[PDB]
């Protein structure tokens, strides 16, 4: 897994790449990494898939309870101690590590948050396997204050830097672009891996399997 | 606070419980609801008290409630209370079906969820359940069977049985029209339409009106089905048309 | 209506005092304690010629040295008579001696009014033991008769008579007690009370009798035995 | 510690007093008024609004449970957001298990069994309200009410509150199957104008809707919109 | 991390370097590890990120639930005796190395450390975390009693670049912060402004 | 009356009528008395028999070897409230290796006995005692009530007809802190004979006797052992 | 129906034929047995809340006596009713806010206090065991988007937002002339917040205040910490008063 | 009835189990306390039922802290029961935060644990009222009172029992602010000797402590001395 954001003069930009491996098998070729937090917040998750999953999900949840009540826009601050505490409180046990970011009345902000609990709230941050990769990539060119498209252009060069240098990482790069005005989700955002074509046809007719027992039940 | 509480859960001076007694009036006003044995299958039809014309019509039944692949129910009394058992007896239903792996006998479903309601009239201060149920079932030990279960936690299989309003006139028109080990489907379905026509005193007979449902075996497998609209005022038209033979 | 742990203005509670009250209901037993041993008799008051008389057990062994005869609300003796029996059982286990009867009757006592509703864990006692009891035994101390009523009230007794003919029992009792008697003479002596108070005419099979001596375990006479010391009474 | 016993028992005649009593309290509610159209639901209520004093827009009546649900009542208010409350924790509990939003149908079932649990468990009243409950799911608008004893019913069209028997008349002779939503927003709300008492304007009277795009109240600007007519 | 503190006459002065490190990976170059807890108390934060973020969270919850409660600013000795209570009730399953120092009007300026185990013990000036041990003898040769403001910024600028030249796990930046009656100044020393000491070549 | 049946509920002239009446079970018990010199603590029990061949009720009760108590009203009350100060000063021994000094112990038991007067369906204890003990602050008589009151005395009776007891105890209390053990016990029992009926005198049946002081462990006297201090009451 | 009671429906919470609430009623009453009344009103810059200051005895430390209280920096509240049950609301209070704040990171908006406080309050009216508290919550505090916000909370768990309310004995004749007075108004809001409430709290109960007979709290949009007024504060909105 | 439960209003929104818990204060006899320029002075009328008493039995003045004293009218179980709360609430405060809790922190923290006792069916509401005092260089000489439905205030002066109002008025003469504390133990022994009522209760003992500058901040009984003569002047004021 690579995983980063960024925030730009306007906003945030989430990425991530769509690999899931078991052991160092791939198992998924088009993961999806940036979860849904609230309609302003997303985040991207690395580490365990179902505890990623799970975690970000509760979350959400709690945040539309939350969100329900006050009859206001959440905060990315109520999502980053939501996560921390849950997390420290597992004690590391949950092996959810998270780019958490979003925009809401005070503006855009973007967290890394790590297992045991701790989190960082910085202008640009990476996890996954793939991590120092992008993160090279974003000490050598991050600028403060960069338009939508220059940010555009470094997640998806950070995360394409994971992509072909970490055995973990692969196939395409997603972003999630959030403003005050806009949220686009762009999955896929390139597809830099393409399978290559089969040479030869294994186009097998019927009858070449041989069948010991057969049984046919209709249905309405 | 001994003040206020009412104690559901005590003996009367003669041995009655109250509360039980009490319970057993609120059934008695309740929508009419029978069931019948047939030779070839079950069945149940009860008075529905869902009737005004605003009403919207979104689930399949009001009063009858599947339980598992082979048993079925209604009810007669207070409709929440009543919600509240027959999902007790679906949780009941597949734990047994966890543990043995296959279906459990239609007797021992009515005697797990009896044991319950006894125990509300035995400990805990709370109000009985407002319900009494007919259950309608197959299984491999006896076949086609009918139950009914009150709020003591009293249980009986029957042929026939009533309860809600005018149970005792309807068992009344059932002792004399039932035929014991020779009522098929058809026929019993004939006999509910013939009890509800009478018991339904006020006023004249619907298809809007009632509900009924069918517990039949077919191939190998239980089928329970709610009789369409269609179906309903058709054995109603039969029935009319059989009055008019009466006399001569 | 008022609670179960609630003072009367004369300061008792009501509950304790409607228990002694069913003591009356019970059939009369009598405990005699001499130097050479204790006895216990009681009536059965039979029912009905159908019952099996030897079903009716209203003296009962605690241990091989302490019997217990009752009366009241028999059923409530049960919960009673088995923690007495535990009770001699434990001390056994950890203290490797006999339990004195004193001491049983202690711990059976502290019992005695641990009831109520709302202290205590999710269906504890309700109301008070029906019961009163008469152990009878042999110690160190030599022979010992001790009653115990449902206030948790225990006391050594010389000679005692408890259920519904003991005001009666109670006055012959004081007649006919001396220090020096001998067990021979007090379990005639209780015959012959039993015999004025009760209302059947006693024979060998409504009644029961049991000892405890220095000598010898807990002994329930037999159907043989109490003929022989009915034909004197 | 808490009271262990029930507070509704039956009497002699059957009756669970209590859950009538909680009845009366619904009945001297307020009005509200729910119409299912062809391609939506709205749902309508009055304020029991005194005073200029009260920012009208501070406490909602007509609540969202989820995006695609929404409630109103008659009674009780503070009873009504316990139940809001819950409504939107079993929301949120089918969607973790599911992942799917809660069918309409089975929020009622579940919001209506806490409902019956006020009428049994230990030292409690029943809740004093009942809800109007909408929704959209397989395509399709649906409208619930949901009384104290924990039963529920589907409506086409029905009233609640003060003045609901005749409420239940005017919709009856006035509601038809093939009805759009703009319209039935426009009976909902002359459906309140029958017993209002007082002078419409768009901030004593909340309304909300219902359809494929999702369920959300009306802004104050739309209602005054539908009141120029009224 | 190196963390330290100093009192002065009137106010005390807080500084850290800002690395978080994993292995010998920076996965923070700027951390910010002074942390208020009240209007004028700071605790200095070294060991687990995760546990003295937890902690650091904890204890400012209750001292403004304290505060409010009184109706007064709290005493910088009761922030100090909070987290000393977690820090030992909790000593096998925290990694936490704090100082606590800030103002009050009862005591003035004051510092507290409490190391790992979590005992408490009032200080005129602390260091701690992993490149304090390189910075022992220098502030033991520098320390002078009665230091202006001024001159515990600049002493603890020095020692704090001296830790982080020395120590792998220390560096990036320096934080200061200054805490008095009149409020709380904080500043950043970065590239150039960190002092700076020759390697000594031949 | 609406008022008297709940320790929980206040009458409107701010008394609390289930502890007055389990103050009534101690005024029925059988008396006993309490006094003390510079150097012992004393107590004098009557004993009532139910019938002419019962023993005689125990009254007089062994807490510690520096503490013992009497007792009246309900017995059962009595063992459960003697077993809670038996286990206080087991307790202090185990953790400090010294007795537990008397004037704690009594406060112990005012905040044990106070509890039950306050909640909802529980009870005040009824039985009232009298405490004698030793420790480094010399001998103490203290009384305990079913209100949870109690009460530091130079002497005291508590019981039936102990309003006799308690006049003779003032008309000769100046004497009792320079008397002798022999005379001080003598003092004992002719406050407890005076709550007797004209006919009926002290005897070795009857009486039972507690003392403790700075060279004796807390000792009960009863029966033929109780002769020695009632031959010369002379 | 009309006053009907069965059972036991005056003792505790449960329903009366009519479907009230005696003992929620009741605890209305409640609230007038301390015989003060407390007067809040919003404006587009501020927020004030005045309530009566009645020591009766001279024996007291005054500076003891009051019915202002600080829930956070910048949520402040006055209580009216029975004293006790009001500490322990404000104590609660206190704890909800502090909780909200660690759990979520930013500051418990004013109407989520009320609210909450309005919530639990529901559940004295629901459960029989325990009585409602007999006492009244008006809290005051900025709100970054829609500015200053007076909120009123009550034992029935019922809760409001207002452009100005009051609470206690002379609670609906302060309402009639704050409604008059706003009505006047231009987009019917409160200007001059700190003497509408004073004034409107003076005519209600006929007195013309000495400056220790009241207490004043404010938050403002520039200045949005609680704060309570001196004497000599409130003294120079008495005399600006009555001169002209 | 209306009256008997603490979770139960009147149809006028009185709590009488409340009432009827503060008229066994009243019934009780006469405690008062005094803040003057350096400490606080408590005084109680103890009324001796028995002459087979000690000297010193049923103290109604309290240590709940070595800062803090506490002086109590009422059901005397009661006032015990709630002198330990405060012992435990100020231990409590001192491990937790460490440092000596604040008089008027002590008194709301006690309070709200009396308030809690007059909500419920399931308890009943404390028959005592309560004093607490104390002095420190930085807080002053403060005094609290707590009644039985938990409400807390400061005084200067301050009395509870049966002749309260008595006691009061006499109070009110004194200009306390500028006394000290060695002045005010004369003037306390003076007014419980005043509205004694020698008629209907024959013997008491008076009982006095001190907590003040003089006391280096530590709560304490009057030395015996000091006692004997403030007595001698009060009884001679008498007259
Ligand atoms: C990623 O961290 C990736 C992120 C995950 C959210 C897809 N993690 C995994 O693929 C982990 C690494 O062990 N694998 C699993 O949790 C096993 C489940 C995968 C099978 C599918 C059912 C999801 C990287 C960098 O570890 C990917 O290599
Ligand atoms: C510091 O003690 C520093 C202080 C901390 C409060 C920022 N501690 C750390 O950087 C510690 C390791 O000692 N690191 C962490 O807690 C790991 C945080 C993220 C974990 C994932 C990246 C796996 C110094 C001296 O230790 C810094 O080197
Ligand atoms: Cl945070
Ligand atoms: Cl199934
Ligand atoms: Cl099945
Ligand atoms: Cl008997
Ligand atoms: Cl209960
Ligand atoms: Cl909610
Ligand atoms: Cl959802
Ligand atoms: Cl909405
Ligand atoms: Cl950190
Ligand atoms: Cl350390
Ligand atoms: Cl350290
Ligand atoms: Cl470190
Ligand atoms: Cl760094
Ligand atoms: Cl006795
Ligand atoms: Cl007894
Ligand atoms: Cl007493
Ligand atoms: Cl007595
Ligand atoms: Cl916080
Ligand atoms: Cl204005
Ligand atoms: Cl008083
Ligand atoms: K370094
Ligand atoms: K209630
Ligand atoms: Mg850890």
């Amino acid at each position: 897994t690579t995983i980063a954001g960024v925030v730009y003069k306007d906003g945030i930009v989430l990425g991530a790449d769509t690999r899931a491996t078991e052991g160092m098998v791939v198992a998924d070729k088009n993961c999806s990494k940036i979860h849904f937090i609230s309609p302003n917040i997303y985040c991207c998750g690395a580490g365990t898939a179902a505890d990623t999953d799970m975690t970000t999900q509760l979350i959400s949840s709690n945040l539309e309870l939350h969100s329900l009540s006050t009859g206001r826009l959440p905060r990315v601050v109520t999502a980053n101690r939501m996560l921390k505490q849950m997390l420290f409180r597992y004690q590391g046990y949950i092996g959810a590590a998270l780019v958490l970011g979003g925009v809401d009345v005070t503006g855009p902000h973007l967290y890394s948050i790590y297992p045991h609990g701790s989190t960082d709230k910085l202008p640009y941050v990476t996890m996954g396997s793939g991590s120092l990769a992008a993160m090279a990539v974003f000490e050598d060119k991050f600028r403060p204050d960069m338009e939508e498209e220059e940010a555009k252009n470094l997640v998806s060069e950070a995360i394409a830097a994971g992509i072909f240098n970490d055995l973990g990482s692969g196939s395409n790069i997603d972003l999630c672009v959030i403003s005050k005005n806009k949220l686009d989700f762009l999955r896929p955002y390139t597809v830099p891996n393409k399978k290559g074509t089969r040479l030869g046809r294994y186009r097998c007719e019927k009858g070449t399997t041989a069948v010991l027992t057969e049984k046919i039940t209709p249905l309405e | 606070s001994r003040r206020y509480d009412s104690r559901t859960t005590i003996f009367s001076p003669e041995g009655r419980l109250y509360q039980v007694e009490y319970a057993m009036e609120a059934i008695g006003h309740a929508g009419t609801c029978l069931g019948i044995l047939a030779n070839d299958g079950v069945l149940l039809a009860a008075e529905r008290r869902n009737i005004h014309k605003l009403l919207d019509e979104v689930f399949f039944s009001e009063k009858i409630y599947k339980l598992n692949e082979d048993m079925a129910c209604s009810v007669a009394g207070i409709t929440s209370d009543a919600n509240v058992l027959t999902n007790e007896l679906r949780l009941i239903a597949q734990r047994y079906l966890l543990q043995y792996q296959e279906p459990i006998p239609c007797e021992q479903l009515v005697t797990a969820l009896c044991d319950i309601k006894q125990a509300y009239t035995q400990f805990g201060g709370k109000r009985p359940f407002g319900v009494s149920l007919l259950y309608i079932g197959w299984d491999k030990h006896y076949g086609f069977q009918l139950y009914q279960s009150d709020p003591s936690g009293n249980y009986g299989g029957w042929k026939a049985t009533c309860i809600g309003n005018n149970s005792a006139a309807a068992v009344s028109m059932l002792k004399q029209d039932y035929k014991e080990g020779e009522m098929t489907l058809k026929s019993a379905l004939a006999l509910a339409i013939k009890v509800l026509n009478k018991t339904m005193d006020v006023s004249k007979l619907s298809a809007e009106k009632v509900e009924i449902a069918t517990l039949t075996r077919e191939n190998g497998k239980t089928v329970i089905r709610v009789l369409k609209q269609k179906e309903v005022e058709q054995l109603i038209k039969k029935h009319e048309e059989e009055e008019a033979k009466a006399e001569r | 209506d008022r609670g179960v742990n609630t003072f009367s203005p004369e300061g008792r509670l009501f509950q304790v005092e409607y228990a002694i009250e069913a003591i009356k209901l019970g059939s009369t037993a009598i405990g005699i304690q001499t130097s050479e041993g204790v006895c216990l008799a009681v009536e059965k008051r039979i029912t009905s010629p159908l019952m099996e008389p030897s079903s009716i057990e209203k003296i009962v062994e605690i241990d091989a040295h302490i019997g217990c005869a009752m009366s009241g609300l028999i059923a409530d003796a049960k919960t009673l008579i088995d923690k007495a029996r535990v009770e001699t059982q434990n001390h056994w286990f950890t203290y490797n001696e006999t339990m004195t009867v004193e001491s049983v009757t202690q711990a059976v006592s502290n019992l005695a009014l641990q009831f109520g509703e709302e202290d205590a864990d999710p269906g504890a006692m309700s109301r008070p033991f029906g019961v009163a009891l008469l152990f009878g035994g042999v110690d160190e101390k030599g022979p010992q008769l001790f009653h115990m009523d449902p206030s948790g009230t225990f006391v050594q007794c010389d000679a005692r008579a408890i259920g519904s003919a003991s005001e009666g029992a109670q006055s012959s009792l004081q007649e006919v007690y001396h220090k020096s008697m001998t067990l021979k003479e007090a379990i005639k002596s209780s015959l012959i009370i039993l015999k004025q108070v009760m209302e059947e005419k006693l024979n060998a099979t409504n009644i029961e009798l049991a000892t405890v001596q220095p000598g010898q375990n807990f002994h329930m006479f037999t159907k043989e035995e109490l003929e022989e010391v009915i034909k004197d009474i | 510690r808490g009271y262990s016993f029930s507070l509704t028992t039956f009497s002699p005649s059957g009756k669970l007093v209590q859950i009538e009593y909680a009845l009366a309290a619904v009945a001297g509610g307020a009005p509200s008024v729910g119409i299912k159209a062809a391609n939506g639901v709205v749902l309508a209520t009055e304020k029991k609004q005194k005073s200029i004093l009260y920012d009208e827009r501070s406490v909602h009546k007509v609540e969202p449970i989820t995006k695609h649900i929404g409630l109103v009542y008659s009674g009780m208010g503070p009873d009504y957001r316990v139940l809001v409350h819950r409504a939107r924790k079993l929301a949120q509990q089918y969607y973790l298990v599911y992942q799917e939003p809660i069918p309409t149908a089975q929020l009622v079932q579940r919001v209506a069994s806490v409902m019956q649990e006020y009428t049994q468990s230990g030292g409690v009243r029943p809740f004093g309200v009942s809800l109007l409950i909408c929704g959209w799911n397989e395509g399709r608008p649906y409208l619930f009410q949901s009384d104290p004893s924990g039963a529920y019913f589907a409506w086409k069209a029905t009233a609640m509150g003060k003045n609901y028997v005749n409420g239940k008349t005017f919709l009856e002779k006035r509601y038809n199957e093939d009805l759009e939503l703009e319209d039935a927003i426009h009976t909902a709300i002359l459906t309140l104008k029958e017993s209002f008492e007082g002078q419409m304007t768009e901030d004593n009277i909340e309304v909300g809707i219902c359809n494929e795009a999702g369920f959300r109240r009306l802004t104050p600007t739309e209602v005054k919109d539908y009141l120029a007519a009224i | 991390t190196t963390i330290m503190a100093v009192q002065f006459d009137g106010g005390v002065v807080l500084g850290a370097d800002s690395r978080t490190t994993t292995g010998s990976y920076i996965a923070n170059r700027v951390t910010d590890k002074l942390t208020p807890i009240h209007d004028r108390i700071f605790c200095c934060r070294s060991g687990s990120a995760a546990d003295t973020q937890a902690v650091a969270d904890a204890v400012t919850y209750q001292l403004g639930f304290h505060s409010i409660e009184l109706n007064e600013p709290p005493l910088v000795h009761t922030a100090a005796s909070l987290f000393k209570e977690m820090c030992y009730r909790y000593r096998e399953d925290l990694m936490a190395g704090i100082i606590i120092a800030g103002w009050d009007p009862q005591e003035g300026g004051q510092v507290y450390s409490v190391p790992m185990g979590g005992m408490m013990v009032r200080q005129s000036f602390a260091i701690g975390g992993s490149g304090s041990s390189y910075i022992y003898g220098y502030v033991d040769a520098t320390y002078r009693e009665g230091m202006t403001k001024e001159e515990c910024l600049q002493f603890t600028a020095n020692a704090l670049a001296l830790a982080m030249e020395r120590d792998g796990s220390s560096g990036g930046v320096i934080r200061l912060a200054a805490i008095a009656e009149s409020g709380v100044e904080r500043q950043v020393l970065l590239g150039d402004q960190i002092p700076k000491f020759a390697v000594a070549t031949l | 009356n609406q008022y008297d049946n709940d320790v929980t509920v206040w009458s409107p002239q701010g008394r609390i009528h289930q502890i007055e009446y389990a103050m009534e079970a101690v005024k029925q018990g059988s008396a006993t008395v309490g006094l003390k010199s510079k150097t012992h603590a004393v107590l004098v029990a009557l004993k009532r028999a139910q019938s002419e061949l019962a023993a005689h009720q125990k009254k007089i009760l062994h807490v510690d070897n520096h503490i013992g108590i009497s007792i009246a009203g309900l017995t059962a009350d009595a063992r459960l409230l003697c077993n809670f100060m038996r286990q206080e000063c087991l307790d202090s021994r185990f953790v400090f290796d010294r007795p537990l000094p008397v004037s704690r112990l009594v406060s112990l038991i005012g905040s044990k006995t106070q509890i039950p007067t306050q909640r909802y369906g529980r009870r005040p204890y009824g039985v009232g005692l009298l405490i004698a003990g030793y420790d480094d602050m010399g001998p103490h008589i203290f009384q305990t009530c079913p209100s949870a009151n109690y009460f530091d005395c130079r002497a005291m009776s508590i019981g039936a007809r102990s309003q006799s007891a308690r006049t003779y105890l003032e008309r000769h209390m100046s004497e009792f802190m320079e008397c002798n053990l022999n005379e001080l016990v003598k003092h004992g029992l002719r406050a407890l004979r005076e709550t007797l009926p004209a006919e009926q005198d002290l005897t070795t049946k009857n009486v039972s006797i507690g003392i403790v002081g700075k060279d004796l462990e807390f000792t009960i006297y009863d029966d033929d052992d109780v002769s020695p201090f009632l031959e010369g009451l002379e | 129906s009309r006053g009907s009671s069965a059972g036991f429906d005056r003792h505790i919470t449960i329903f009366s034929p009519e479907g009230r609430l005696y003992q929620v009623e009741y605890a209305f009453k409640a609230i007038n047995q301390g015989g003060l009344t407390s007067v809040a009103v919003r404006g587009k810059d501020c927020a004030v809340i005045v309530t009566q200051k009645k020591v009766p005895d001279k024996l007291l430390d005054s500076s003891t006596v009051t019915h202002l209280f600080k829930i956070t920096e910048n949520i402040g509240c006055v209580m009216t009713g029975m004293t006790a049950d009001s500490r322990s609301q404000v104590q609660r209070a206190r704890y909800e806010a502090a909780n909200w704040k660690y759990k979520y990171g930013y500051e418990i908006p004013v109407d989520m206090l009320c609210k909450r406080i309005a919530d639990i309050s529901q559940v004295y009216t629901q459960n029989a065991e325990m009585r409602p508290l007999g006492c009244c919550m008006i809290l005051i505090g900025i709100d970054e988007e829609q500015g200053p916000q007076v909120y009123k909370c009550d034992p029935a768990g019922y809760y409001c937002g207002f452009k100005a309310t009051a609470a206690g004995v002379k609670q609906t004749e302060s309402t009639s002339f704050l409604e008059k007075k706003v009505k006047k108004k231009f987009d019917w809001t409160f200007e001059q917040t700190v003497e509408t409430a004073i004034t409107c709290l003076s005519t209600v109960l006929s007195i013309d205040f000495k400056p220790s007979e009241i207490e004043v709290g404010v938050v403002t949009v520039e200045n949005p910490k609680f704060r309570i007024l001196t004497e000599a504060e409130i003294d120079a909105h008495l005399v600006a008063l009555a001169e002209r | 009835g209306y009256d008997l439960s603490a979770s139960t209003f009147s149809p006028d929104g009185r709590v009488f189990q409340v009432e009827y818990a503060m008229k066994a204060v009243e019934n009780s006899s006469t405690a008062i306390g005094i803040r003057c320029k350096d400490g606080v002075v408590f005084g109680v009328e103890k009324l001796v039922l028995s002459k087979l008493y000690e000297e010193g039995s049923n103290k109604r003045l309290f240590n709940v802290d070595r800062h803090v004293g506490m002086a109590v009218a009422g059901l005397l179980a009661d006032a015990r029961s709630l002198a330990d709360i405060a012992r435990e609430e100020a231990s409590n405060f001192r491990s937790n935060f460490g440092y000596n809790i604040p008089l008027k922190h002590l008194a709301d923290r006690v309070a709200m644990y009396v308030h809690a006792y007059t909500l419920y069916s399931a308890v009943r509401p404390f028959g005592c009222s309560f004093m607490l005092g104390s002095y420190s260089v930085n807080d002053g000489a403060q005094l609290y009172m707590i009644d039985p439905s938990g409400v807390s205030y400061g005084y200067w002066g301050c009395a509870i029992g049966k002749a309260r109002q008595a006691a009061k008025t006499e109070i009110e003469k004194l200009q306390m602010k500028e006394m000290t504390c060695r002045d005010i133990v004369k003037e306390v022994a003076k007014i419980i000797y005043i509205v004694h009522d020698e008629v209907k209760d024959k013997a008491f003992e008076l009982e006095l402590s001190w907590v003040g500058e003089l006391t280096n901040g530590r709560h304490e009984i009057v030395p015996k001395d000091i006692r004997e003569e403030a007595e001698k002047y009060a009884k001679e004021s008498l007259k």
